[PDB]
């Protein structure tokens, strides 16, 4: 039952844009049943990312984001998709990233590109997964909040600069109204949801 | 609803593809020749309802990407001005340049285009319900232009708009305004305007739209001009996604064809 078919774009447009432009580049993985997960690599070797605030790898959307982009990023992209219960795995296209010489991107506030949805139900004893991330520049920050400010239990599970906030075990004390910020010196925007318990 | 948009692919010479309305002989904007305006001796005087009152605070404002919109939560009404009985506001919609007050403006008058426009959009809610309806009726709405013009001071009257935008950087982001008089987004002479038959500047561009085009600017410093100059947008492709300025949104001028526009 479970397989993914090959990408069947043999190249991807040339992506310009400038030093300190926010951009997301789209994995797009091709027809297939069971979960995914996802890599990018640049210049045929992996991206190592997750020490790093200014690029982010998303395990749901695929997506790989660059909250700035800077001249280092220039190169060729591809995603790299697993399909774990297919016991497979294909890769993209190669993605041309070059810097247009128009001029550089002004400072801008954050926007929020990925995020949790709005209302979140939350089975006892199961693991809830919200993610966060923001184009920006300077790069921005992102954290998290309870709206009724009590401290995050010791199980929560931050990751990739917070831009994943995780909540294991899920219990009745556990829901309610969680806020991720995504902030820089231009300003701050805000992503809301809440989190709703049943057994 | 298609996509559409102002450059490129999606851009004004493909709308028609998608909204065979905007390849249409009665399309909006236009260039305004005034020495071929005929002069409307039969009109009876502009008359504005409610403009001098403050706008409530359920007043909203939106970045859709395209445009800035505000969603006016009031009575406003005009009448006159050879408009076929009286119209009610409802929203409005802005259109600008690049930088340093480059040209921005949809209309022209005799050639010259100007930093911003804005239009107001009305319905006549004597034969309709809501705009929306008289958008789905198909048959006739009336709008309202006016052009901003650089002046060396800020123009305190713009106060809560430029505020506004202040705080609707991105695509899809909403506020609410502080308190403004329409009256004064107007032009302080309102004495010299255009009237002609036209369409909607964007998709699906319908030729229902009586065109109020005022002669007179309002003013606008090069420091309010800037918080127009930092509204970004995004631009989605097939497998690219990216944080842009909205900048120069607006449609090109098309051909009067048979039309011919008349002045107070």
């Amino acid at each position: 039952s479970a397989y993914i078919e090959d990408f069947e774009t043999k190249t991807r447009s040339t992506v310009s844009v400038r030093e300190g432009q926010g951009v997301v580049l789209l994995c797009g993985p091709p027809p297939h049943f069971g979960e995914l997960s996802y890599a990018w690599t640049f210049n045929d070797s992996p991206l190592y990312v997750q020490e790093d605030k200014r690029r982010f790898v998303s395990q749901d959307t695929g997506n790989l984001y660059f909250a700035k982009v800077e001249p280092s990023d220039v190169g060729n992209y591809t995603c790299f998709v697993t399909n774990k219960e297919a016991h497979r795995s294909v890769q993209g296209p190669p993605t041309p990233l070059v810097l247009r010489t128009d001029g550089v991107m002004g400072e801008y506030e954050p926007k929020i590109e990925v995020r949790f949805p709005e209302t979140i139900q939350a089975a006892k004893d199961s693991s809830i997964k919200l993610e966060c991330f923001a184009l920006g520049n300077p790069v921005p920050d992102i954290s998290w909040k309870r709206l009724d400010g009590s401290p995050m239990p010791g199980k929560i599970k931050y990751s990739k600069s917070q831009a994943i906030l995780e909540i294991p075990k899920f219990q009745q004390e556990d829901e309610g109204f969680y806020e991720c910020i995504a902030g820089n010196l231009r300003g701050r925007n805000l992503a809301k949801g809440q989190l709703i318990f049943y057994a | 609803d298609p996509y559409w948009a102002y450059s490129g692919a999606y851009g004004p010479e493909h709308w028609v593809t998608s909204s065979v309305s905007c390849g249409g002989s009665h399309q909006s904007p236009i260039d305004i020749l005034d020495h071929h305006a005929r002069v409307g001796d039969e009109y009876q005087e502009l008359q504005l309802d409610g403009f001098d009152n403050e706008s409530s605070n359920k007043t909203w404002m939106k970045n859709t990407g395209k445009t800035v919109a505000i969603l006016l939560k009031d009575d406003y009404f005009v009448s006159g001005a050879g408009l076929p009985g009286r119209f009610k506001a409802e929203k409005v919609e802005f259109h600008w340049g690049h930088s340093n007050g480059s040209a921005g403006s949809e209309h022209s008058v005799n050639g010259r285009r100007f930093p911003v426009e804005m239009q107001i959009f009305f319905y006549n809610p004597d034969d309709f319900d809501s705009f929306q309806t008289a958008i789905s009726e198909n048959r006739i709405i009336g709008a309202m232009a006016i052009f901003f013009q650089v002046s060396p001071r800020d123009n305190s009257a713009l106060d809560p708009i430029i505020h506004g935008l202040k705080g609707v950087v991105h695509h899809e982001k909403e506020t609410f305004l502080d308190p403004f008089i329409l009256r004064d987004l107007l032009p302080a002479s309102l004495g010299s305007y255009y009237r002609y038959t036209g369409s909607l500047t964007t998709p699906p561009c319908s030729e229902i739209v009586e065109w109020i085009v005022f002669r007179r600017p309002v003013p606008i410093s090069y420091h309010q001009l800037e918080a127009f100059y930092s509204i970004f947008t995004t631009e989605q492709q097939d497998h690219v996604k990216s944080v842009e300025y909205l900048r120069n949104n607006f449609r090109p001028q098309q051909a009067l064809n048979d039309r011919v526009v008349s002045k107070s």
